[PDB]
DNA sequence: GTCTGATCTCGGAA
DNA sequence: TTCCGAGATCAGACGAGAT
């Protein structure tokens, strides 16, 4: 909190209140919470003799077996490498599945993270159930 | 040929920035007052001669203080920043004089020499520039002014061809301008105590050579255009019948507002003469070769007075007041110390009230250098150190002459665009020396003047005449062996390192100046194309087996000022040496200032946006020194978590700006966002303000000292006025204290009371209170005596902000920002990893400014937080691009920094990559609550009746003429009168019909028959000019006529 | 009827200008308006329903006159 | 000042890991893999400990 | 603060908002000459009814759009306006019916909230079916379906085809028909302020004035509302020069310095041919000028060519939102002789203009030309070379506001008691006739059309 | 030497374990706390030397 | 034109048609303006307030 | 009336009309004692 | 600075402001952004006029 | 520290 | 013979605003 030297004091009370995060940033109960779409990479030819072990360190390490195979597409950072090497950009189009994404929520510590989504979307029906019984009164 | 840049470390240790003003301090106080008693020696008087007063010598000792009769305790620096003193030490059988403020870290000041372990104890930063005196308080700069050089022969283009040599006495009473004019193709010497332009050759056979014969000997002996000298004026010297020396003195001697052997010495002054004029006669004669032969702004001209310099002008004349006034005391008292202790306050309220004042107000040297201080801007650290090397003018154009010795890009923009220029790093401006070994070499190397022939020094080609500071020393006929041997010898360190010899081809003139204030720089000799360096020595410095010094003894390293880098062959790098290189270059970064430098990438950068930054890097909002919580300063701006840059630069080290730096970095990225970022605002979030991004702290100062009168009455403190109950007044009184003072650790609202100061007439209290806008909390309040000692009490308000919209933020790159909007951070474009932003910045910005320079910073400074490592960006070299591109593939990044990114409105990820990575954002002290305004009716100035002018006195801004126009041109004619009169001055005067003039009220004092008074409405400010025309004999007589 | 037909620029804020200070002071309003409380805006709604009482008295430079009602012009 | 206790871009908590940070580079730890060692995936975290300067154990000289 | 013109003092409608800033739309910012770096601008409040009428009608926004020098626009889209509207009526642009109705719907407040906004029908049917990016901009001249506006207009554009008048693929041909964007794409030059030919000038003269301003505050609502979804974005990826560039460069900095080289050596050594202007040593810095704006300029047509679409300094070039191509040859290829003054760069020095290069050398890279563009960074020499030239900007700035402020004074102090009287006569103060009509025909400059014609019939004919 | 706000601001970014929904929100002011909206801690440290 | 900077020519029509009315071209300086105008105050809110004060009460 | 002294931080009741001298120094800085009174703070 | 060229003509003005200007596209070109704390200080005097009776009571 | 028209003194001529 | 041309010296001025 605070550094001291002999001779200095700290005395302060304290008081916590139950606030949104959009209020200040202090509130808020996650370090991230982002998502991303799961890739997916088709090799649309079929790659091998030495331009296999290319196309490894081209992209993330795990991603890729080696002929070359896409074996574990999840581990993907977009460095877009293919690009660079002028041979193999018009091999492979590297892709995001629309409907498949990627959520990573890591907690500062407050909840633990399977009760913070799960928290997320129950307050995300109750803003909806707070519209529709506005809708019921008129 | 791989390491040579170690110097530069080693050269800064020495004499490279705010050295150059100690030494040349620590020079006035160690050589110039032991030259100013040699001077003014052996006070005499005439009512008495039989007694003599006689200094030995002055010591200037240990700065001290006492606070009664005999106390007499020393003084830190920071203590007279508090008791608003002024730091000085005593000047001195063995007995007082004055006392004479220190400059800090000069030899005699308490700073010097002490360990950071000390510097605390003393309660002094130790990343803290000195060279600042602290005069009644606050710390004052001598700025470092730039005169034209001494005793030039300067060939100007007033209408053809006139010369005038600005001769400045070495006995420094006076400054004269003998120039020289051309007249319808005739030669002059215009002076100001001649009334009459006189032909030249009057003048030469005034000054002894009296045949015409020798005259042209002298001018032309070659005569292809110096024949052309002949029916000009020798002829028409002749064309009167005046061929006489005794008769020409008496043209002269009539004009002169026998006589005029002795006031020819008052002509041309420092060619010397001891009645033996032909010294005098070759330099009027090559005064005149050079207009029959034919820069005002090229700094082998430009000499540079430093502090030092400047305080012997002034300590010379405290002196000689200081002596005058003893004869004035011995020839009235007669018909000695007892009469002598109360000019202690003439030293000492003379040399204090010089600083202070920016006056030298010398009439005994006819010169009134007005704003020569400046009180110091402790806005950040460079802001203190960009004003340690600054200089004043007294041309806006940069020159290439300043190639080295000045920052190109670190000026200032309005009235100032290149008149107030900044030094560079490797430089140094030179102190005075004897010239005792120059002419002792002189005249064995070879020269021969005043038994040469008339003719000799003509066009011949072996003539080059060696001229000495502006005085010539005889001829030499080889021109390379006098410039070699002198630089062998200089190099070999029998001469001065500082000495130059350079030569002028074009009129043979060599000329070794040995003046002191010249711009000087070291370089790296280059002898065949190898050079000196070795690269071993490089290793020796490493080990500090061996120090900068002695390099120039070992002939390595040589120093070269402007007027000798007309002779040489400077290389760049080690890779662009050629046949004749002459010098190198030692690290070529240090053509950089010390606010440009700061700069990552300059050389990547449009120049005129380097510039905008050099601005903008002393309004910086940082940390000021070590000290920065017990400095009470009247605005101190302190950050709330600085943070060092991520692309340092190689100057940023040699500050040790790192150390304390100031700014943030943040992970901005350029993308355009929401329209709320159009001329050059960026967006910032509501969550990096909310964590703490930038939050400010601004401490304000105020203060109040209780006097005691001559009425022998003083000034009291009684503390609050409590009403029905122990509360203190309904919010005035409420935070006194009772002590008076108010309470450290406090908030003050708009109108609460700090001190109750109240004042003998019978005691009318002037209560000091905290005016404001916004809320502030007392943080010190020190209690102290000044040097009359009177109670000073001073308080410390803090107040932090954050950042919001209209704060001023700019980039390490000339491209400021008020903060447009601020967005909460869940709408903000995230990218895979999380990251959302703190600062999109808008990328129009780059495309006209063309700050390539800032693009880089976003790779640099991304690979360089990935790898652990901060990226060099100096000038001139620094991490290219080709390898941090490669750093960010390794991590797993876009090998351009283009990172994709989701959108944080829609979620659907965004149409076009966008760049990303953290750069170093600066705010800076233009915050909207020091500039929010609004008058709606308030104080009136006293005289014109119109709203007042300021903020401080509740505004109102003027509505210039200029404006008037643009009312005019709409056709809006019932605003005007609404602007102008209504909301302004609207008054009410009565005139009456006949006579018309103003009569008060009811009626007219002029023909008092109360009868014609009618009344009219009228700008105040209109009758204030009716009632000051008709005070001098203007009478503006009024002819009313009713509304038709 | 030699000037111009047009209600000039200057001519339009300057009634604008006097029926909104009339109005301000209690005025009769002419066109049985709709809670606007600032009295330019009744003003413009006096224009355009063309019901001002004011005659615009035009001074060509010789000292003639010439008179033309509010009613008689063309706004924009 | 001192280590500011947030992130400034996501708030990942960094106030707690400065000693610990600096007990790591007290050993031969680089100053590279000494944040990786914390935790520290992502750079703007990482920029918090990198970037930082502590004046407060600077300050504390001068303040009796 | 510094007015200097009549357009720096301009009446607002006031809306207290939730700041200590004064706050208003971007597109008036050049009539103020204001942008938004510290700029500081005041605000005087009339206090009377007669000069609150005063500042509306005659000084209000909605009436001065146009400046009374040309008759241009100054009122009108800058920066990321023009760069939005460009990118979103660029013909490759397709939304669905997810980012039509998403696009369009930021144009629903403020007055705007009470209209039945009309989707037109979407220009692909069978196979998707999606809308087109301008037909998405003729719902900000027309969002209603009871909106009277029909604009009109045909121009030309920046980069354009020059042969062909609207079919070429380069597409920068504008017609507009009935307010509905049919071909081309929005430039500079049919958006921003300076043309006569853009919309909001055609808006104004054909529809009222409120048209215009309304046409103009959908725009900067709508534009923002695509641009920050689109995102778009410089890097230093849009700066590197390809692998194009650099043998083109090496070649052209090596045959440019050929020629240079032996034109120099063909004055001192011998006989040089001079050109009628001057002597030798003034007609060959000519003809190295000649020389070397041949290598930055064809460097500069290097890069153009290489330089891939979609890039951020290009885009932001091909409409005129900021930097044009001499820019982008500056940053990437490129940049060339820094002149000072209408010269190369005069020796400081004795007959040498740095001590780095020779005494008497006319070569390039010696009095002033700069080799490397400000990607691959400049030497110290150029550095210089180029703080020298810069600074000739910044000089001249300070001197001339020095003069033209006082001209400001001395020519207002004579000239401002004109008006043209009643009888289309403009008298002096004093009744003595200047003119007897004002300018031949008594017609505003203002209103007046380009050509200084009131009407320029081709364009109304065809409205 | 640490200033007011500035502690009070880092105060304010510490996490605190005890989770929400069992507490409810400040209706009013309230600086008072009502045992049901707040909770409140204590911070009491003055060093000497060992 | 010359230097870009478009101006109607009913600008230039006037300042051109005021600057040569009075018989000779009084260009506009200070000098030109006390043959142009009568009143005192609009030359006295010029420069020369001193003279053009007194000469106009003499 | 307790003050502090510059360096040698030693509480000093002075009264009015004194001299700010201080026990066991004589250095003439003396800083004020930090106010008793709850104040109170917001973590925004 | 004398009474003519910067009191006569060039007058400082009552019910006026200043502040800095930051963006704001969602206004409409007619409209300035004025901040709370200015507009609570700047005053128009509105006379009472039969239709702000009940406005200016409010 | 010049840029300025005005207003004073000299001088050569029908 | 006088008068008008051409030599010297003398004027007032040299942008807004801001803290
Ligand atoms: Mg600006
Ligand atoms: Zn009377
Ligand atoms: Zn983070
Ligand atoms: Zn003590």
């Amino acid at each position: 909190i605070a550094q001291l030297r002999p001779g200095q004091e700290i005395d302060l009370l304290m008081h916590c209140v139950k606030g949104i995060g959009k209020d200040h940033a202090k509130f808020s109960p996650v370090a991230t919470a982002s998502y991303r779409l799961l890739p997916d990479i088709t090799l649309l030819e079929p790659v091998e003799g030495e331009a296999a072990e290319e196309l490894s360190r081209c992209f993330s390490p795990g991603v890729i077996e080696v002929v070359a195979r896409v074996a574990n597409p999840r581990l993907d950072t977009f460095s877009r490498e293919i690009f660079r090497n002028e041979k193999l950009k018009k091999v492979v189009r590297l892709a995001r599945v629309r409907d498949h994404y990627i959520f990573s929520v890591e907690s500062t510590g407050v909840l633990p993270p399977d009760v913070l989504v799960s928290e997320a979307i129950k307050v995300l029906m109750g803003k909806c159930r707070r519209f529709l019984d506005e809708l019921d009164a008129v | 040929v791989e390491e040579k840049w170690r110097l530069l470390p080693a050269f800064l240790k020495v004499k490279g920035l705010v050295k150059q003003h100690i030494d040349s301090f620590n020079y006035f106080i160690n050589v110039e007052i032991k030259k100013i008693m040699k001077a003014n020696e052996k006070v005499t008087s005439d009512a008495d001669p039989m007694w003599y007063l006689k200094y030995l010598n002055i010591y200037v000792g240990l700065p001290d203080v006492e606070e009664s009769f005999n106390v007499t305790r020393p003084v830190s620096p920071h203590e007279c920043r508090l008791r608003d003193m002024t730091y000085s030490a005593p000047i001195t059988n063995a007995l007082p004089i004055g006392r004479m403020p220190i400059m800090l870290r000069s030899s005699n000041c308490v700073l010097t020499g002490k360990t950071p372990a000390e510097f605390a104890k003393l309660n002094e930063c130790p990343l803290d520039p000195g060279g600042y005196f602290i005069v009644k308080g606050v710390e004052k700069v001598i700025l470092i002014q730039e005169q034209l050089s001494k005793n030039r022969i300067i060939v100007e283009a007033d209408r053809k061809g006139a010369v005038g040599a600005s001769v400045t006495s070495s006995t420094h009473e006076k400054k004269s301008r003998t120039n020289m004019a051309v007249k319808q193709g005739r030669f002059y010497l215009r002076h100001n105590t001649l009334s009459e332009d006189i032909p030249i050759v009057i003048i030469f056979k005034a000054m002894g050579v009296e045949s015409d014969q020798e005259i042209v000997q002298m001018i032309g002996t070659e005569e292809h255009v110096m024949a052309a000298f002949g029916p000009s004026l020798e002829e028409c010297q002749k064309a009167q019948i005046f061929t006489q020396m005794q008769a020409l003195k008496y043209i002269g001697n009539k004009v002169r507002r026998a006589r005029e052997l002795l006031a020819s010495t008052i002509l041309t002054h420092v060619p010397v003469k001891e009645f033996n004029f032909r010294a005098k006669c070759i330099y009027t004669a090559v005064m005149v070769r050079r207009v029959i032969l034919a820069d005002r702004d090229y700094y082998g001209n430009k000499r540079l007075e430093l502090a030092g310099q400047l305080l012997s002008l002034l300590f010379e004349d405290l002196f000689k007041k200081f002596n005058s006034e003893m004869k004035k005391i011995a020839d009235q008292v007669i018909p000695f110390d007892v009469v002598k202790h109360m000019r202690q306050d003439q030293i000492t309220n003379g040399m204090v009230n010089a600083i202070s004042t920016g006056n030298w107000s010398l009439k005994r040297f006819k010169m009134d250098r007005q704003g020569v201080t400046q009180v110091l801007s402790r806005l950040s650290y460079i802001s203190a150190l960009g004003m340690m090397t600054r200089i004043s003018s007294q041309p806006r154009s940069l020159q290439p002459s300043q190639w080295g010795m000045l920052c190109p890009s670190d000026t200032p923009e309005g009235e100032a665009c290149g008149l107030v220029k900044n030094l560079a790093l490797m430089t140094h401006i030179t102190t005075d020396m004897e010239d005792g070994p120059i002419v002792k070499l002189a005249s064995n190397l070879g020269v021969e003047d005043v038994n040469l022939l008339c003719g000799e020094e003509l066009s011949y080609p072996n003539v080059f005449l060696v001229f000495l500071n502006g005085n010539i020393l005889g001829v030499i006929r080889d021109h390379k062996k006098l410039v070699n041997t002198f630089r062998l010898m200089r190099r070999a360190g029998y001469i001065n390192e500082f000495v130059s010899i350079s030569t002028n081809l074009t009129d043979r003139c060599v000329y070794i100046s040995s003046d002191g204030g010249r711009l000087c720089r070291p370089y790296i000799i280059v002898k065949k194309q190898k050079p000196a360096v070795t690269n071993k020595h490089m290793e020796e410095l490493a080990q500090g087996y061996r120090n900068f010094e002695d390099f120039l003894h070992e002939s390595l390293v040589e120093y070269l000022d402007v007027n000798e880098e007309n002779d040489c062959n400077i290389a760049l790098y080690e890779h662009t040496i050629n046949k004749d290189t002459t010098h190198l270059e030692i690290e070529p970064f240090t053509l950089l200032g010390v606010c440009a430098g700061l700069i990552p990438y300059p050389h990547h950068n449009q120049s005129p946006r380097n510039t905008y930054q050099c601005a903008m890097g002393k309004q910086a909002m940082g940390t000021i020194g070590y000290n920065q919580r017990n400095r009470i300063d009247t605005l101190m701006y302190l950050l709330a978590y600085p943070q060092k840059p991520m692309v340092k630069t190689k100057t940023i080290e040699l500050i040790e700006f790192e150390k304390l730096p100031a700014g943030q970095n943040a992970t901005v990225a350029v993308m355009s966002y929401s329209g709320y970022d159009i001329e050059d605002a960026l967006v910032l979030n509501k969550a990096s303000l909310d964590r703490g991004f930038g939050r400010c702290l601004v401490y304000k100062n105020a203060k109040c000292t209780l006097k005691r009168y001559t009425n022998q009455t003083f000034d009291k403190v009684m503390g609050p006025m409590l009403d029905a109950a122990t509360r203190k007044p309904i919010w005035r009184h409420e935070i006194l204290d009772a002590d008076g003072i108010c309470s450290p650790g406090e908030k003050v609202e708009n109108k609460q009371v700090l001190v109750n100061k109240s004042m003998p007439t019978q005691y009318k209290d002037v209560p000091i209170t905290y005016k404001g806008a916004t809320d502030s909390y007392i943080e010190k309040v020190m209690i102290s005596s000044n040097a009359e000692d009177a109670f000073l009490i001073k308080m410390l308000l803090r107040q932090t902000r954050r950042p919001e919209i209209g704060d001023k933020f700019s980039s390490r790159h000339g491209q400021k920002g008020v903060c447009g909007l601020i967005v909460p951070q869940e709408d903000m474009p995230f990218c895979d990893s999380g990251i959302c932003p703190d600062i999109i910045m808008n990328p129009h910005g780059f495309p006209s400014r063309m700050t390539v320079g800032k693009l880089i910073e976003l790779l640099a400074g991304k690979a360089g937080v990935l790898d652990g490592r901060f990226h060099y960006g100096t000038a001139f070299g620094g991490s290219k691009v080709k390898d941090v591109c490669e750093d960010l593939v390794r991590h797993g990044y876009n090998y351009l920094g283009k990172d994709y990114v989701t959108s944080g409105i829609t979620g659907e990820p965004l149409e076009a990559y966008i760049y990303f990575g953290p750069v170093y954002y600066q705010k800076l002290k233009h915050m909207v609550l020091d500039k929010m305004h609004a008058r709606a009716r308030g104080p009136r100035a006293v005289l014109t009746r119109q709203p007042t002018e300021g903020r401080s006195r509740d505004g109102g801004l003027r509505l210039g003429e200029m404006e008037r126009d643009c009312l005019i041109g709409y056709g809006a004619s019932m605003l005007l009168l609404e602007r102008l009169m209504i909301s302004s001055d609207a008054f009410e005067v009565d005139v009456c019909g006949q006579c018309g003039l103003l009569g008060y009220s009811g009626w007219c004092h002029y023909c008092k028959s109360s009868c014609h008074v009618s009344s009219l409405r009228i700008p105040y400010a209109c009758k204030l000019l009716f009632q000051e025309l008709q005070s001098m004999n203007i009478i503006p007589r009024l002819k009313l006529s009713k509304y038709n | 009827r030699i000037t111009t037909p047009y209600m000039t620029k200057y001519e339009r804020a300057r009634v604008l200008g006097t029926r909104a200070l009339q109005i301000a002071m209690c005025a009769p309003v002419m066109v049985e308006l709709e809670g606007e409380t600032d009295p330019l805006l009744i003003a413009m709604k006096e224009l355009k329903a063309r019901k001002i009482p004011i005659i615009i008295r035009r001074y060509l430079p010789d000292g003639s006159y010439e008179d033309w009602g509010v009613d008689e012009l063309i706004i924009t | 000042m001192i280590i500011p206790v947030r992130c400034f871009t996501c708030g990942k908590i960094v106030g707690n890991k400065w000693e610990a940070y600096l007990g790591l580079l007290q050993a031969e730890y680089t100053e590279g893999d000494a944040l990786d060692a914390l935790g520290l995936k992502r750079y703007c975290c990482r920029r918090m400990l990198l970037a930082h300067v502590d004046l407060i154990e600077k300050l504390l000289n001068y303040a009796p | 603060q510094p007015s200097l013109h009549k357009l720096s003092i301009m009446a607002h409608l006031a809306r207290v908002k939730p700041h200590r800033t004064f706050r208003f739309n971007e597109c008036v910012c050049t009539p103020y000459n204001a942008d938004f770096d510290g700029d500081e601008m005041n605000l005087h409040l009339p206090q009377t009814e007669e000069a609150k009428a005063e500042a509306l009608v005659l000084m209000g926004t909605k009436a001065n759009l146009v400046t009374p020098r040309n008759g241009e626009p100054l009122i009108a889209a800058i920066q990321d306006f023009l760069t939005g509207a460009y990118l979103l009526t660029l013909k490759d642009t397709f939304f669905d019916r997810a980012k039509a109705c998403q696009i369009i719907a930021s144009i629903l407040v403020g007055k705007d909230e009470k209209i039945k906004v009309r989707l037109p029908p979407p220009t692909i049917l069978k196979p998707v079916t999606l809308w087109t990016g301008k037909q998405i901009f003729s719902v900000i001249l027309r969002p209603s379906d009871d909106n009277p506006v029909r604009a009109n207009l045909r121009t030309k554009g920046k980069q354009y085809c020059g042969k062909g008048e609207d079919l070429c693929a380069n597409d920068s041909y504008v017609t507009i028909q009935n307010s509905e964007l049919m071909s081309g794409s929005m430039d500079k030059g049919t958006l921003g302020s300076g043309s006569k030919n853009n919309i909001f000038y055609i808006l104004l003269r054909d529809w009222g004035q409120n048209e215009a301003a309304d046409a103009m505050s959908r725009l900067a609502r709508l534009a923002p509302v695509y641009l920050s979804n689109r995102g778009f974005s410089i890097g230093i990826g849009d700066v590197t020069p390809g692998q194009g560039l650099l043998k083109a460069k090496y070649e052209l900095l090596n045959a440019g310095y050929k020629k240079c080289d032996e034109y120099i050596e063909a004055l001192n050594t011998g006989k040089l041919q001079q050109q009628p202007g001057c002597t030798a040593e003034e007609t060959l810095e000519a003809l190295i000028l000649k020389e070397l704006s041949v290598i930055r300029d064809h460097a500069g047509s290097a890069c153009l060519r290489e330089l891939d679409k979609s890039n951020s300094p290009l885009t932001m070039a091909l409409c005129g939102s900021k930097g044009s191509f001499i820019n982008i040859s500056q940053m990437i290829a490129c940049v060339g002789q820094q002149a000072i003054s209408g010269s190369r760069v005069p020796d400081g020095f004795e007959n040498r203009s740095l001590p780095h290069f020779e005494k008497h050398s006319k070569l390039p890279a010696a009095k002033g030309f700069v080799a490397n563009s400000f990607y691959s960074g400049l030497t110290p020499t150029e550095f210089f070379f180029h703080t020298m030239a810069g600074r000739e900007g910044l000089v001249d700035t300070a001197v001339k506001t020095a003069e033209t402020g006082y001209m400001q004074r001395r020519l207002v102090k004579s000239l401002e008691d004109l008006c043209s009287q009643y009888d289309l006569t403009v008298r002096s103060s004093t009744g003595d006739i200047i003119q007897f009509i004002y300018g031949g025909d008594g017609l505003d400059p203002a209103a007046m059309e380009g050509k200084d014609e009131p009407l320029e019939f081709k364009r109304v004919l065809d409205n | 030497i640490v200033q007011d706000e500035i502690l009070a601001h880092r105060l304010g970014l510490i996490p605190i374990h005890a989770d929400p929904r069992l507490f409810e929100y400040r209706n009013q002011g309230d600086e008072e706390g009502t045992e049901i909206d707040t909770l409140q801690f204590r911070l009491q440290v003055r060093c000497t030397r060992n | 034109v010359n230097h870009g900077m478009s101006i109607d020519r009913r600008h230039v029509m006037l300042l051109s048609d005021l600057m040569t009315y009075k018989g000779e071209v009084l260009g506009i300086t200070r000098f030109g303006l006390a043959k142009m105008k009568e009143s005192v105050l609009m030359l006295a809110s010029f420069e020369k307030t001193a003279d053009h004060l007194f000469d106009a009460a003499y | 009336m307790i003050y502090i002294c510059g360096e040698c931080h030693t509480e000093n009741e002075i009264k009015s009309r004194d001299p700010i001298r201080c026990r066991e120094c004589g250095y003439r800085i003396m800083y004020k004692k930090r106010t008793k009174r709850l104040v109170v703070f917001d973590a925004r | 600075q004398g009474r003519f060229r910067g009191n006569l003509s060039g007058k400082r003005v009552d019910f006026s402001g200043r502040t800095v200007i930051s963006p704001d596209p969602n206004l409409r070109i007619d409209e300035v952004a004025v901040p709370v704390h200015v507009a609570k200080i700047l005053t128009f005097p509105e006379k009472v006029n039969k239709a702000n009776i009940n406005f200016l009571r409010k």
